[PDB]
């Protein structure tokens, strides 16, 4: 979420 | 500032490594265990001028500003997400304001690494802190 | 004058076997990536992989790092590589790369990458 | 007015079945590094690592990278390292490390398999 | 810019399934000296020569265009002498010396590292 | 001295 990415 | 005695140069690394879990911890989310890092580029004592570094973190972790007084500069934490940390290197109190590094927290290995069977990502880069003696 | 070094190229693996659904053998990545680690995209637009036209959507596109493409297939065939840049009036750079997924006459996972410049300013 | 900063420890691996000719059941390497690669070679002329008594040949001594000594046992126990210097003017350092072999219960829930005690130190010279 | 020039130098190594019956070598390695960032490191550096062992042929490399690496097969270890030449005719060459390491630690073994890495770390300034 |  946000400036957070997953991958 | 005023500067105040005289301006030296110090080269470090800094940035950070991280190993995937092999499967999602279903208590949390988490993925991958990471460290990230402040180190001098040779191998010397840099507590002899610098006081603290500070490494801020996404506001999804419960404590985000972690604090590290005494070598080795490092923090081990685990998550699942990619993100900038903000670290700020303070020197010993001749000087007043940190240099402040900007770090994209590396996690997912890429596909050529990952079919070369590499278990580490590393993401690290150089720079010159600048500061009074 | 400013010179950014890169390497080019890709890596592949067999298969076990023959996959049966599509004859496809090998899974392969081509990629483009800098000789020293450094973030590309303050000054890459997107890189471009112009694919065999055998594959649905031969241009594949990647605006941001890792810049590669992974795919699978079963014979070898030449990749354009374009690299755009943020900077108008700078030309792109076009690279020629032969993917290799078959092993050389001189050498588990096939490498074929080769060093290169990109000139600036 | 040299200071130089080091790592030390072990990694140990579980055997996955007890050895039943000696009743080992792990493999374990204990080690000292500099924090930064560097010559180490260039200013120490051995390290001495002195193990448990119930190992024949207890005194263990490395003179060129890599500073390590690899073993197998059944237990945990603390080794003495002791860091002899080219200087003869230079008295040696001693550190101690617990030889840790066994998990914590927050690795087999992340997925590791090798196990890591590690420290930070500092070697200073007059 | 950068005020000081960083760069990495040493080797990696990869060992062979097994050793090889017509030279009996056991690993591929490659040799080299790299500038830290990502930059054009033969704006300052003019050639690197890598003195290999006697056993080579040529044993005497120079290379003049980046990158700067030596890729060779072997089975021993031993040392390379490593002579950096300037561009600035008034920067004197800058020797290195280097142990080619093939074998990995023990330590390294046991965690999951296939590649051997030996690598060092030197800064140059040039007016 | 030594344990497990």
């Amino acid at each position: 979420s946000g400036r957070k990415a997953q991958g | 500032s005023r500067v105040k005695g005289v301006t030296i140069v110090k080269p470090i690394v800094y940035g950070n490594v991280a190993r995937y879990f092999g499967k999602k911890r279903e208590e949390d989310g988490h993925t991958h265990q990471w460290t990230v890092y402040v180190k001098p580029y040779r191998n010397e004592d840099m507590s002899a001028y610098v006081k603290k570094i500070q490494f801020k973190l996404h506001e999804s972790y419960g404590n985000p500003l972690r604090v590290v007084t005494k070598p080795p500069y490092e923090i081990t934490e685990t998550g699942w997400g990619e993100f900038e940390i903000i670290i700020k290197i303070f020197f010993i109190d001749p000087n007043e304001r940190p240099v402040t590094l900007y770090h994209l927290l590396k996690l997912f290995q890429s596909d050529t690494n990952a079919m070369l069977g590499k278990k580490t990502v590393v993401s690290e880069f150089y720079d010159e802190m600048i500061f009074q003696d």
